[PDB]
């Protein structure tokens, strides 16, 4: 005789279980997952340094700095960003050259 | 039409890997399928030998993982911080020196909160290097 | 606990018997029944419509314990500071001599 | 931020696969009250009062695979976080509560207005109603907090006692060969007794706390169930 | 008897005293493993799994494994 | 029934002719339903016309009441014939399924097309109008019967288990009726013996208190689409309407004895719409007449006298009992001569197993006597 | 080889009937047993008397 | 649930069952690791790290 | 036309660059919010009306019959008037899926249509703006892409104390 | 402290970072790609489900006029109570 658990395959039984057996529970679970990923899915660098490492943050190599450096280099190279633009520096290119000659 | 929703739509023959599967079931059933193996909510069996075998194995593999993957990080951090603050500085030492340092770290771990506090508190007048030695 | 049976039409006491905060709001004071919350509560209890008192409360709690709680916590406006940083209404306008692109046509 | 990690049940999953490829009877259940809600015959309920059995059994199994085996040294309770337990209890409790509320039967809440007509509605009955509607959410919070903190405290105590035992055993066993061997023997016997007592206490409390974690949910369900009599 | 928390199961008697007294015991038919059977030590004559492997031998094997685990680095240290 | 490419081709070929036939049937059925609705509104009882409210005693949830919200139009034969009623019922089923499909299409825009391909590959949910030949109609009926077989046992078991676990019959006659109600279709059930179960279940659960899961099972067994199920009062309304039409037709037939003059195929269809005669059984006219007369007898004299049918839940269980085939058993008895645990033979017996065999084997009495004597001697020595 | 028991158990579990005890049905069916010859004689005499009446 | 199974009467019987053989081996490991720690961590030649005051976990977590 | 797909990028950019939100854009958004509330109110009124019209005769009699909670006299008069108005003529009182469809589909259609046309209106308003947001909207509709950092590229107006960055 | 450190997951393998802007934009692109085709009318329930709630939330954000300051969600340092920047 027909029974959901014995005859249906696992994905079908899962859908039936969470749609016609525990639908409210599934709905609340999805709600909670969305909330968690919307408000509890960020970690600042200081937080990672304080608690994000098993034995502590190895300041002697600063892996966060290398990670950010790789990120920014990849972004600049791929997107063809002119980091010498006045908006990034706040001064004209000629002023930048003058400063370079000064320092 | 593309995929069947019924488990009866077999994908292999009934005799596929019959021998190995039977051996696996023989291993599973010999000790578990017994009257005195009455589980408590499927988690706690009634067979004493199951406890006797599994508890040591679980402890062994957990301890191996902890010693070779988890505590190693703390040990390496101590070695790096106490002997230059860089990995190359530690590697400048010999294997025997590293052994000495790691065994001192184990001493500290065993002492913990009941051991003498001179292992990390420098008594006044001590001639050994301070915290600003490498600074 | 036990099954609830709605009272019959004849088992419901008259409105005039209900009491308010101070006293019954009988003739010459009927229109005050709308404003007296305690009179309405007593009337609901007399008419066995107690849910009117309980349903709004519990739901409210739920609404606070589920959706408005976190909304207030994460996006609510805290107390304003003493020295307030008002907006000068100078930002946004296009600069002089700028040629904006034409609108769709 | 996305962290990739794994639960500490892989060996237990393997054992479950090995030992439960064939059927076996279950007769001992930590929380048996989820199967027998009605004790007086001829009483029946039109509400799905047996919906909690599957979740109860799965939760018992999961929490037993985690907590009971956590006594073994270095075993990790991967789910041990306050807010994660809050999420679990929120799911279960609020799901059942919304099941009752979606029924759209307001009379079901009549019992919230505690007391009788003879008590002041605004100043007595209504205040108590507010307090009880608060008590429901407090019951949810209490369930999750109790489950979290019992485990945390028990394991803290076990770790501290084990550290003390290791310290004295390693750095003071030589006293066996000395003239003060009797003191060390007394201390060692005391430590063994305490070790056994702590293990037994933790084993019993781990199962009792699951009894109570499931009992709170079943009590929530029972607080809104109405039974009809067969005629 | 008990071994820590493990208790040896005991079979409940099924025969009454009157019927029991009429039973004739013939140990000649019993297996060699179970002769002079004692409920307090039913496995006294049980054969060893490995001939010549005593319980103390296994205990010493475990002790030696622990000693190796603790002392191997003392003889063959390795660099970080 | 599982989807197939042949059925997919069949339905694709007949898609547009099927839609045209469905539209024509829609016009005809709208006319018939307009006549029936006008008659009900004009001559119906005040409670039925005003839709009197019946609330459950526990949670005060409204649902259709069999006595008040269902009415049998004894004089419907003047305006509407039996064949028209059967046509209306068949069109109601087809329109329900088509409405669900159209709602899905509207909801999901053009993304329902692959799901439409899945739909056309199976005859379970396609309208009867999609079959343009006898063989196609036979296959479609086979699919419907397969769905009924799949669904009915669950409904029957739900009802029986809930009642038997939460209540018991009052008297011996009710016990016999309850026991014989849920027998497999291989045996014939006497409606007179089984009727008191209707009153018993009315005492336990009426149609106004039917649970949503049981309603879903019943709708599955009646080939009524269930997704989206929604509130229990929608599919409940569908079931009420279908059974009200069926009861009107049954009263007409009983009064006019139409079934005797009804032809073989029409009689078989009439039984099928009552969930009494599966097509795969290849029943003859004698068996169909026997089952129809049993159904009429189960309805009882009170049905003709006052238009009051027995409890709808028990009636549905009784009719669907014909789809509760005996549990399958295939394989020669000689297969029982094999052994199931040969793979364990190589393992042998450990010390504990040997001890258990020794203590509980043929020598169990001797071992017990020896052990008891030894224990008694030791106890005496201790004292 | 006992299909009825299998099907009934599977269906009961699949419809949320987890419980494995049926005290009411057992109470109804517990005292059932085949009758003795004398009981059969008494029942046949009762039936004959009823038919004669 | 602790219902049944082989139960050695004394130490000498732990060799009558493979599972209990593994159990006694594990017990030997457990109990023998302690004397090893006593010998290793109370040795005469063991010396505290000269730089132990350079850094410690106490300052790190503080 | 599907304005939401175009407008989502613009809204996200405005949120990221909300500093350059002129009071005109703020008023536009407030008007959008007010119109959303109005659409909700009218849709709810329509849904309530459809529900009342299709309600069963017995249901209406129970709802708009005795007893009176307040018993002021106006309440009873209004309830009797509404009951007579509803029960005078014949009303189609379906149940189940039919009532669901009749009560919902009109409401859903009305709400969606109003909101879509208000979104189109807001798009037009932003197009007609002479601020940086309006220029960004026009550029988005022209090139099909959102140009981030536009305000600093074209040097949009800044407070007198924050023009140093533009000093180049 | 040391006892407290024993209550951490013991099988951490990898950590991946992603800015909210980037993956939000990617999700918006995916949603636009799947909701663009002509065979999905704007009045369909699916399209409204996809778009209306997001539009409402973004509009609520834009209309926001708070007298207090809300520090940037993704600052480098948010552990300092006396430095919102
Ligand atoms: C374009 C905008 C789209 C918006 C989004 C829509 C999204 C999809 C949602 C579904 C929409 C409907 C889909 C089409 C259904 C077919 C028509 C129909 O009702 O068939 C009758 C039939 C009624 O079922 P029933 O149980 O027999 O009814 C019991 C009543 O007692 C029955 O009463 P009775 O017993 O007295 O018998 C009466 C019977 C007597 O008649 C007959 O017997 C003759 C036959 C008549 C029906 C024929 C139906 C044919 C269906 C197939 C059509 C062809 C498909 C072809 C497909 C292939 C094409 C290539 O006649 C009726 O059935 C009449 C029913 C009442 C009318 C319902 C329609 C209301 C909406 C239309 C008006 C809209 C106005 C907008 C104004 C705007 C102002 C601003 O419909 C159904 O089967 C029910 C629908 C099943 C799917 C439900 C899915 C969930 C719906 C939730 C909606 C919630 C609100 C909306 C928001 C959603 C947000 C999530
Ligand atoms: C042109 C045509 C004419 C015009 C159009 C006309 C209208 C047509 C439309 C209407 C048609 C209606 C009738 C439909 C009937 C057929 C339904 C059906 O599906 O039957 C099962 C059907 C077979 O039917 P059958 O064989 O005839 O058996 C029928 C029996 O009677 C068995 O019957 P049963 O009852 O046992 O089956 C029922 C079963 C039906 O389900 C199934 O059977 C499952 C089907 C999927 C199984 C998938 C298994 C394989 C998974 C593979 C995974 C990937 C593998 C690796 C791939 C690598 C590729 C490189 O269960 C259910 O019904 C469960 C329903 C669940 C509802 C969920 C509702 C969620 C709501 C959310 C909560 C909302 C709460 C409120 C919130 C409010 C907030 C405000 O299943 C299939 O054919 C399976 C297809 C699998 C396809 C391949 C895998 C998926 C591929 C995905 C590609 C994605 C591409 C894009 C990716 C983009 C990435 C960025
Ligand atoms: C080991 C791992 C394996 C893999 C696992 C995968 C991961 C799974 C994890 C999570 C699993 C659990 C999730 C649970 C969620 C919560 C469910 C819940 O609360 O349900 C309560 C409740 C339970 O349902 P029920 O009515 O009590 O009965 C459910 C039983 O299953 C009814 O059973 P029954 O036996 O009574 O009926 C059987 C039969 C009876 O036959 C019939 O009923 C006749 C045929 C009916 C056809 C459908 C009619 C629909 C009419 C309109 C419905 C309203 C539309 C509203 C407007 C549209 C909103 C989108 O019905 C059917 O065969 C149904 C066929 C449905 C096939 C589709 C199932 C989903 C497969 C995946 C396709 C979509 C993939 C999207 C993602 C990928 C994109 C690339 O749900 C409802 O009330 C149903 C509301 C449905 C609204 C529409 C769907 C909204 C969700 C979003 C849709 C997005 C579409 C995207 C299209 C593509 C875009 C690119
Ligand atoms: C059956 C259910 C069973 C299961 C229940 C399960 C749940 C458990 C219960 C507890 C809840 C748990 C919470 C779970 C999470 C749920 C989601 C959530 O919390 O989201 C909140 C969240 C709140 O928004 P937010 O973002 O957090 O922040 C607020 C913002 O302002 C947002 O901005 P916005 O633009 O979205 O604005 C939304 C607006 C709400 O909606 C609006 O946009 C505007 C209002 C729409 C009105 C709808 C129609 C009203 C009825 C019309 C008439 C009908 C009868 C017709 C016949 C009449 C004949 C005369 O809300 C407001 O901000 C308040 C507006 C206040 C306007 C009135 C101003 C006051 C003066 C005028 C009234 C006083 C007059 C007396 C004067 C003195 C006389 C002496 O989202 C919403 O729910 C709002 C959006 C959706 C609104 C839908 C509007 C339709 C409502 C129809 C309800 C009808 C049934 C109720 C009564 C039933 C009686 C039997
Ligand atoms: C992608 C799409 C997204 C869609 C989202 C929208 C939601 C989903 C849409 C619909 C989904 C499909 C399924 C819906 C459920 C179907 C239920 C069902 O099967 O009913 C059968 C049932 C048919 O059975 P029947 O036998 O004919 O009659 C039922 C019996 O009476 C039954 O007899 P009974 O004995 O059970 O009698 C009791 C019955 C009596 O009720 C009825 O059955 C009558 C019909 C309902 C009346 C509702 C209105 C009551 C009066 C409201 C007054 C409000 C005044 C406010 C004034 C404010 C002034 C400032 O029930 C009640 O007593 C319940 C009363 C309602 C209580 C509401 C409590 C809400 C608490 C809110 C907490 C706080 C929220 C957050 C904070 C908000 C504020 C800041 O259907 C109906 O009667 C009506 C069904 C209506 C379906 C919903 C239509 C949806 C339209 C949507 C338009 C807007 C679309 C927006 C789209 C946005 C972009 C995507
Ligand atoms: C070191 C600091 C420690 C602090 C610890 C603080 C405690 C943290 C505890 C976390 C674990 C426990 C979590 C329990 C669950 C909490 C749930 C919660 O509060 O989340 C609320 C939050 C609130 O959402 P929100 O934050 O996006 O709110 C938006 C509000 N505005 C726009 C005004 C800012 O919900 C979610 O996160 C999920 C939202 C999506 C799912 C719901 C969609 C439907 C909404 C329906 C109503 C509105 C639309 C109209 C109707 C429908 C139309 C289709
Ligand atoms: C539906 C495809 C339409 C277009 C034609 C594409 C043909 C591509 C060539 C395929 C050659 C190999 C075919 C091997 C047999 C496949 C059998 C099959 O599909 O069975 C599904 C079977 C599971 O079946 P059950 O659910 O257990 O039960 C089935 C009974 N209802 O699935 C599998 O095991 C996977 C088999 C994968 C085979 C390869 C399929 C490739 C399909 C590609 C489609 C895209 C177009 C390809 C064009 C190629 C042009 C040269
Ligand atoms: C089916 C219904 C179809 C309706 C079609 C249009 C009907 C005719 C126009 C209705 C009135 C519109 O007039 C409307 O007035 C309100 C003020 O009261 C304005 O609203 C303005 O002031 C209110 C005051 O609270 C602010 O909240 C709002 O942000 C602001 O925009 C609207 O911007 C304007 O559009």
């Amino acid at each position: 005789v027909y029974t959901r658990w014995k005859c249906d395959r696992l994905p079908v039984f899962q859908l039936k279980l969470f749609t016609q057996e525990y639908p409210m529970h599934a709905a609340v679970g999805i709600f909670t997952i969305i909330f968690l990923w919307k408000h509890m899915s960020h970690c600042s660098e200081e937080t990672e340094r304080k608690y994000g490492w098993w034995a502590g943050y190895p300041y002697w190599r600063d892996p966060i700095a290398r990670r950010n450096e790789t990120k920014y280099k990849q972004m600049i190279i791929n997107n063809d960003v002119d980091i010498t633009h006045p908006k990034w520096t706040g001064c004209s290119v000629e002023q930048l050259e003058e400063l370079s000659r000064v320092v | 039409v593309l995929f069947s929703t019924y488990r009866s739509s077999r994908l292999v023959s009934k005799e596929f890997l019959h021998g190995p599967v039977m051996r696996f079931r023989a291993l599973g059933e010999y000790y578990f399928q017994r009257a005195w193996n009455g589980t408590l909510n499927w988690a706690l069996p009634g067979e004493y030998r199951l406890y006797a075998v599994m508890i040591p194995f679980i402890y062994f593999y957990h301890r191996w993982h902890n010693d070779h993957t988890l505590d190693r990080d703390h040990v390496e951090k101590a070695m790096i911080m106490r002997w230059g603050g860089t990995l190359e500085d530690v590697r400048k030492l010999s294997a025997k020196d590293q052994l000495r340092v790691r065994c001192f770290t184990d001493i500290e771990k065993l002492y913990s909160a009941y051991g003498p506090k001179d292992t990390y508190l420098q008594p006044p007048g001590d001639t050994l290097p301070g915290k600003d030695f490498y600074r | 606990g036990e099954l609830f049976v709605r009272p019959k039409l004849e088992e419901i006491p008259p409105a005039d018997q209900c009491r308010g905060f101070f006293g019954p709001l009988n003739d010459s004071l009927k229109f005050l029944r709308l404003l007296d919350i305690k009179w309405m509560m007593n009337r609901a209890v007399a008419m066995r419509r107690e849910y009117l008192i309980a349903t709004p409360t519990l739901f409210t709690f739920i609404w606070m314990f589920t959706w408005k709680g976190a909304v207030i916590y994460f996006w609510g406006d805290r107390a304003p500071p003493r020295r307030m940083d008002w907006n000068t209404e100078e930002t946004g306008r296009l600069p002089l001599g700028f040629k904006p692109t034409p609108a769709p046509l | 931020m996305f962290l990739f990690f794994f639960c500490d049940l892989f060996w237990l999953r393997l054992l479950l696969c090995m030992y439960y490829c064939v059927w076996s009877r279950l007769c001992f259940i930590v929380y048996f009250n989820c199967l027998m809600l009605i004790f007086d015959f001829l009483l029946f309920c039109l509400f799905d009062l047996y919906l909690f059995v599957g979740l109860c059994l799965f939760l018992l199994l999961w929490f037993m695979l985690f907590n009971l085996y956590s006594l073994i040294l270095y075993y990790c309770i991967t789910y041990l976080n306050l807010y994660l337990l809050f999420c679990i209890v929120f799911l279960l409790y609020i799901a059942f509560l919304f099941l009752f509320c979606f029924l759209c039967d307001f009379f079901l809440f009549n019992n919230l207005l505690v007391g009788d007509s003879f008590m002041d509605v605004f100043f007595i009955r209504f205040l108590l109603c507010f307090l009880e509607c608060f008590s429901l959410l407090c019951r949810c919070l209490s369930t999750f907090l109790r489950l979290f903190c019992n485990l945390l405290s028990s394991h803290f105590l076990l770790l501290m006692f084990f550290d003390f035992f290791y310290f004295i055993f390693v750095f003071f066993f030589y006293g066996v060969f000395c003239y003060w061997f009797i003191l060390f023997i007394f201390v060692f016997c005391f430590c063994l007794l305490f070790y056994v007592f702590l293990y037994l206490l933790d084993l019993f409390a781990a199962i009792l706390q699951l009894f109570i974690f499931c009992n709170m949910i079943l009590q929530l369900i029972m607080d809104f169930l109405l039974f009809l009599l067969f005629v | 008897y008990n071994m820590l928390v493990f208790r040896d199961p005991k079979r409940r008697p099924q025969l009454s005293e009157e019927e029991r007294a009429k039973v004739v015991v013939n140990q000649a038919e019993w297996p060699e493993e179970f002769k002079d059977f004692d409920p307090d030590d039913p496995y006294k004559n049980s054969p060893e799994i490995i001939k010549g492997m005593s319980s103390w031998n296994l205990f010493l094997w475990g002790v030696e494994c622990a000693f190796i685990y603790q002392f191997y680095e003392l003889v063959f240290p390795k660099s970080i | 029934m599982q989807g197939s490419w042949s059925v997919l081709k069949k339905n694709c070929s007949n898609f547009f002719p099927g839609l045209l036939a469905f539209a024509q049937q829609t016009q005809e059925a709208y006319g018939i339903w307009l006549r029936i609705y006008n008659r009900q509104q004009k001559y119906g009882p005040t409670d039925f016309v005003e839709q009197s409210e019946t609330f459950s005693p526990d949670y005060h949830k409204r649902f259709h009441s069999q006595d008040k919200n269902m009415w049998v139009d004894k004089e419907l034969c003047t305006e509407v014939s039996q064949k028209e009623v059967a046509r209306l019922m068949t069109y109601k089923l087809d329109m329900w399924r088509m409405a669900h499909c159209a709602g899905a299409l509207l909801a999901t825009g053009g993304y329902a097309i692959p799901f439409g391909l899945f739909w056309l590959a199976n005859d379970t949910w396609v309208p009867s109008s999609f079959n343009l030949t006898g063989e196609e109609l036979r296959a479609w009926r086979e699919a419907q019967d397969l769905y009924r077989y799949r669904s009915a046992p669950s409904y029957l078991t739900d009802t029986k288990w809930h009642f038997d676990f939460h209540a018991y019959p009052w008297n011996e006659t009710q016990e016999r009726a309850w026991d014989d109600l849920f027998e497999k279709n291989d045996v014939r059930r006497d409606p007179k013996v089984v009727r008191p179960a209707a009153e018993m279940y009315d005492g336990f659960i009426k149609f106004e208190l039917i649970r949503r899961k049981s309603l879903r099972h019943l709708c599955r067994s009646m080939n009524i689409p269930t997704f989206p199920m929604l509130a229990r009062l929608c599919n409940g309304t569908r079931v009420r309407d279908y059974w009200n039409l069926a009861w009107c037709e049954d009263y007409m037939v009983i009064t006019q004895r139409l079934h005797e003059s009804m032809t073989d195929e029409e009689l078989y269809d009439y039984a099928w719409r009552r969930y009494l005669a599966p097509y795969d059984k290849n029943l003859n006219r004698e068996q169909l007449m026997e089952r129809v007369e049993d159904y009429f007898e189960f309805l009882g004299p009170d049905f003709v006298a006052h238009g009051k049918a027995p409890n709808l839940v028990i009636l549905t269980n009784y009719v669907l009992g014909y789809y509760n085939d005996p549990a399958y058993l295939e394989g020669d008895i000689s297969e029982l001569d094999k052994n199931d645990y040969d793979h364990l033979a190589s393992w042998g017996k450990d010390a504990f197993l040997r001890r258990l065999e020794f203590e509980n084997g043929p020598l169990r009495d001797q071992v017990e006597a020896h052990t008891q004597r030894l224990l008694a001697e030791r106890a005496a020595i201790a004292k | 080889w006992c299909p009825e028991v299998r099907d009934r158990a599977e269906l009961e579990v699949d419809i949320t009937g987890w419980q494995w005890w049926s005290p009411l049905e057992e109470r109804r069916l517990l005292p059932v047993r085949l009758r003795s010859v004398n009981e059969v004689r008494e029942i046949m005499s009762k039936t004959q008397a009823k038919k004669s009446a | 649930m602790l219902l049944g199974g082989f139960v050695p009467r004394r130490f000498s019987q732990f060799n009558r069952d493979p599972c209990w053989m593994f159990f006694i081996f594990s017990v030997g490991f457990w109990l023998g690791e302690y004397p090893a720690m006593m010998i290793k961590y109370n040795a005469r030649d063991l010396v505290y790290d000269p730089h132990r005051y350079v850094w410690s976990h106490h300052d790190d977590h503080h | 036309t599907k304005y939401e797909l175009k407008m989502q990028y613009f809204d996200e950019w405005m949120i990221r660059w909300r500093k350059f939100q002129t009071e005109s854009d703020w008023e536009i958004e407030k008007g959008r919010q007010w119109w959303r509330r109005f659409n909700m109110a009218v849709s709810g009124a329509l849904f309530c009306g459809l529900v009342l019209y299709t309600s069963g005769t017995a249901t209406l009699k129970r709802q708009y019959g005795l007893p009176h909670f307040f018993d002021i006299g106006v309440d009873g008069q209004a309830k009797e008037t509404m009951l007579k108005t509803l029960t005078s003529r014949w009303r189609y009182t379906p149940q189940g899926y039919g009532r669901v469809l009749i009560t919902g589909v009109p409401t859903y259609i009305l709400f969606v249509t109003l909101e879509h046309y208000r979104e189109r209106r807001r798009m037009q308003q932003y197009l007609q703006q002479n601020t940086v947001f309006g220029e960004q909207m026009r550029r988005l509709l022209s090139t099909g892409k959102i140009e981030e950092y536009l305000p600093v590229n074209i040097k949009a107006t800044l407070p007198a104390s924050q023009q140093a960055i533009y000093n180049y | 402290s040391n006892p407290a450190d024993h209550f951490r997951p013991n099988l951490k393998a990898l950590t991946l970072y992603a800015e909210r802007q980037h993956y939000v934009d990617r999700w918006l692109h995916v949603k636009e790609r799947w909701l663009a085709p002509w065979y999905l009318p704007w009045w369909s329930p699916l399209f409204q489900l996809g778009t209306w709630y997001s539009q409402r939330s973004r509009n609520l954000f834009l209309v926001e006029n708070h007298l207090s300051y809300r520090p940037y969600k993704f600052r480098r340092n948010d552990e300092d109570r006396n430095n919102p920047y």
